[PDB]
């Protein structure tokens, strides 16, 4: 496990756990869904959470939170991930820019920094040219 | 790098979706 990781992991926490206390309700799962366009009821938010929740206290802690990201996407990712490659790709050029992914990550709540979107953009670019593809995308979501 | 909030927004959408599968 890398540092890299590590910090991966808790972007990814940080994104549900909206106060920082350090648990995760049904509160800010359902909070995340809204945003991302859904609107799932009171008896599903605890369905989520009690498929993962181990000691039952009926919140999510960190430990709790790696299960749930360590759970395989694993034989319906494909459509899922051109689904997704179409929220990045606004414009429906083809090509994931810059522009467009300070967007995503807007919405997902990061409003910093030019040079760390940038930096996404140079990692997922094998071709060259500055922009993602959707095959250079398959590979930045299933890396 | 940057990608948690990517990963966590693709995990939970197919959580969801995964969740109501299973009841
Ligand atoms: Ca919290
Ligand atoms: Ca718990
Ligand atoms: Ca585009
Ligand atoms: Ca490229």
């Amino acid at each position: 496990l890398t540092e890299e990781q590590i910090a991966e992991f808790k972007e990814a926490f940080s994104l549900f756990d909206k106060d920082g206390d350090g648990t995760i309700t049904t509160k800010e799962l359902g909070t995340v869904m809204r945003s991302l366009g859904q609107n799932p009821t009171e008896a599903e938010l605890q369905d989520m959470i009690n498929e993962v929740d181990a000691d039952g206290n009926g919140t999510i802690d960190f430990p709790e939170f790696l299960t749930m990201m360590a759970r395989k996407m694993k034989t319906d990712s494909e459509e899922e991930i051109r689904e997704a490659f179409r929220v990045f790709d606004k414009d429906g050029n083809g090509y994931i820019s810059a522009a467009e992914l300070r967007h995503v990550m807007t919405n997902l709540g990061e409003k910093l920094t030019d040079e760390e979107v940038d930096e996404m953009i140079r990692e997922a670019d094998i071709d060259g040219d500055g922009q993602v593809n959707y095959e250079e995308f398959v590979q930045m979501m299933t890396a | 790098g940057h990608m948690g909030k990517i990963y966590a927004a693709m995990m939970i959408m197919d959580y969801y979706k995964q969740s109501k599968v299973k009841k």
